[PDB]
């Protein structure tokens, strides 16, 4: 190998939108020889070097190599404003250090439409029904969808991944599963969506019987 | 016995069939009957650490593969044109009662040694348990 | 308990005859191997493993031979007939059940007995007890 | 009751440099864990008699030095086997009396044609014959 | 270069629709790479459950960036064979290769699990737009190989996109298909239907319709 390999990952979308979470870009170096496991990390925010990063203890890989990870916390606003994050990896086995940079996607942000759809009449014969949340017209594809009720987070739901639509934006569906009982009882459910292009980055759409 | 040892040889001018198990039909030593010449397989009676080794004569391409209970453990290949060479291989394995060990060939199956060059497969228990 | 085991190599071997003499001892626990004759002598009856890795540049055919009550017992042969003037290692080995007094040694085919003589690489003859009888 | 044995193959896809200690990274067996899978050296815990052996697949000329020693290693023998525009499998072996703390391993030479892969293996093994 | 156990082989299965829909014939591809220029000659062999067949076809060889070749043998297999679980094998051998590389391929088995199809009309809120979304929910199926299509008045709709299969809480998969149509067509009462083709369906086919409530 031309020495180690670097992979720079973006922050968890949820982390970037809540004040109580701390977003971080992650730099992962794989295939770090047992011969030379020492690795040096250099981070840069728009060019300026930063020293707040933190490296984790190396991890022994099953195929006799090392994995070294460096974590750089970032400021919510820095990230959403498009600041570039550069990770510079150095190893004795590396002819020249490897550099990787990432930033939030640029293209026109497009605000998502949220639509809740009740169970199909046919499904109402089953014990569990499907509540559906259609989310479409958004860009970037980074988004977070959740379901809640009575101010509490639901458990049983899966969301499809973002999917490219005909006009260049994305859509996805989230499916909540609940006992036909709860639906019949008239309980109200909400589909929560967090996307940068939404007013205040958050919107909800309720769903219930009748 | 409470031990296990064998040395078998292949006494035939015809090589094995491609992608098949290598049968050693003749016995030099095989006191416990651990190597079965009828199936070409060794079957563990006494659990423990074994050493397996072979030296196979060939006059064309030959790859010998050692299998342990259905799993290919090692493969060694020797290439030759018309002249005679010896393909060797071996491995230490900690076996359990009933486990089978055998040798096989792939698309490279030649075991036609010249007059005076033979093929042998040996195995023996080193540490009981 | 018995610990018969040896490994001998070639460096300054006396030539002559078809017996291959490994004159330089690396290991010889209980001195079973005679570096002057190339013969192993069984003291402890039992099953032994013998093996060789010999260097040749032309044509070589070798066999592990034994004797019991002075009676020679010929066995399997192993050859390398590449014959290109380049290093080739012929190898062979087997388990032998020996009785007290039996002798084991490597013999070369008189018509194909070229063994490398030099300091570039080595030829070895090894043997050890697997278990007593 | 000292059951010591190891068998390790080389799967790392990187050439061998001259005087470099062979590293058979893949362990099949390592009873008493006296062999270092990561590296490629055996280190004697229990002194006694051991048998060491290897089978190396190769695509060209190959020479290997069998090494022994404590803080300073020395060479017992050198095994060479040549191949001209062809594939080969070669072998070497040695019985060595070992003292506690001594390590045994294979060292590459100027002839480093050694293959370590699925369907063309290179293996290094060792086992205790009799404890001192 | 030259640091490999000879060239390497990778096999690929036919495309889902091809295996389900008849309009297309099944095709199992066997690709080869890292074929050194010293030994470019490559040969393939095909075994169906062990039984060899030569009805295969080999496309020409092409050159790679770092001095390697790309040889491919496409064995157009059969629907019955594949769907039944027929095991296929592509054995390749090259002089520069130590041993004959051979790989096997076959349909992903499993309980099968019967898919439930549900159509869902546009949400009231979306009705203010010029185009609306007609949704088709397919859940409970296994394996993931499936086909979803939309039609109206005997003709196939164009404008729709189906999410990829998504693993559900219980091991089955579910997906959603979104058909976009002008609000007018929806209100004119046209009837739209979602067709699903899957192995665990009676006759491997099912349909669900969707249209504006009686009214107009």
């Amino acid at each position: 190998l031309g020495g180690p390999s670097v992979f720079l990952f973006p922050p968890k979308p949820k982390d970037t939108l809540m004040i109580s979470r701390t977003p971080e870009v992650t730099c992962v170096v794989v295939d770090v020889s047992h011969e030379d496991p020492e690795v040096k990390f250099n981070w840069y925010v728009d060019g300026v070097e930063v020293h707040n990063a933190k490296t984790k203890p190396r991890e022994e890989q099953y195929n006799s190599t090392y994995r070294v990870v460096s974590v750089l916390t970032v400021l919510h606003q820095d990230w959403l404003n498009g600041k570039e994050y550069k990770c510079k990896v150095s190893n004795k086995a590396l002819p020249a250090p490897i550099e990787k940079t990432i930033s939030k996607a640029k293209g026109q942000p497009r605000e998502p439409q949220v639509y809740t759809l009740p169970p199909s009449r046919d499904e109402l014969t089953k014990n569990q029904v499907s509540l559906t949340c259609l989310v479409k017209g958004f860009y970037p594809s980074d988004i977070a969808v959740e379901w809640e009720s009575n101010g509490q987070p639901e458990n049983n739901y899966k969301t499809t991944p973002p999917v490219l639509d005909s006009d260049g934006s994305f859509f996805l569906y989230s499916k909540l599963t609940v006992d036909k009982s709860r639906w019949q009882q008239g309980n109200v459910f909400s589909c929560s969506v967090m996307h940068e292009a939404l007013h205040n980055h958050y919107t909800q759409k309720s769903l219930s019987l009748s | 016995k409470f031990q296990s040892v064998f040395t078998v040889t292949r006494q035939t001018h015809q090589p094995p069939a491609p992608n098949s198990l290598i049968r050693f039909n003749a016995v030099l030593t095989n006191p416990q009957g651990d190597y079965d010449t009828s199936t070409g397989k060794f079957t563990c009676k006494v659990p423990g650490l074994y050493y397996f080794v072979y030296h196979a004569s060939h006059t064309a391409n030959l790859c010998v593969l050692l299998y342990r209970s259905g799993v290919k453990v090692v493969t060694f290949c020797g290439h030759t044109s018309k002249t005679n060479q010896v393909n060797s291989g071996g491995v230490l394995l900690r076996l359990q009662v009933g486990e089978e060990v055998w040798l096989a060939v792939n698309d490279y199956y030649d075991m036609v040694g010249i007059q005076g060059s033979d093929s042998v497969f040996s195995g023996f228990l080193l540490f009981p348990d | 308990q018995p610990r018969p085991a040896f490994s001998a190599i070639r460096r300054n071997p006396p030539m002559g005859g078809n017996v291959v003499i490994f004159d330089t001892v690396i290991t010889n626990q209980e001195e079973p191997y005679q570096n002057h004759s190339g013969r192993f002598v069984c003291t402890v009856p039992g099953y032994y493993y013998f093996t060789f890795q010999v260097l040749s540049q032309w044509e070589i055919c070798l066999s592990i031979v034994s004797s019991s009550r002075g009676q020679v017992r010929r066995s399997l042969g192993f050859c390398d007939t590449t014959n290109k003037g380049l290093f080739q290692v012929v190898s062979g080995g087997m388990v032998l059940q020996l009785q007290q007094g039996d002798q084991v040694w490597v013999e070369k085919d008189p018509k194909k007995g070229h063994i490398y003589q030099g300091s570039e690489a080595d030829s070895v003859f090894s043997g050890f007890l697997i278990f007593p009888s | 009751t000292q059951k010591i044995a190891f068998s390790a193959t080389r799967t790392i896809n990187v050439p061998l440099r001259r005087d470099q200690t062979i590293r058979f990274d893949h362990v099949i067996t390592n009873m008493n864990n006296n062999y270092e899978p990561r590296s490629g050296k055996f280190t004697c815990k229990v002194p006694g008699l051991y048998y060491f052996t290897y089978h190396a697949s190769s695509r060209g000329n190959l020479c290997v030095n069998l090494m022994r020693g404590r803080e300073r290693a020395q060479k017992v023998v050198t095994f060479c086997d040549y191949a001209y525009n062809t594939f080969q499998v070669t072998t070497g072996g040695m019985v060595l009396k070992l003292e506690q703390g001594e390590n045994v391993f294979l060292q590459a030479t100027d002839k480093n044609s050694l293959l370590g892969m699925e369907g063309a293996n290179s293996i290094f093994s060792g086992f205790l014959l009799f404890p001192d």
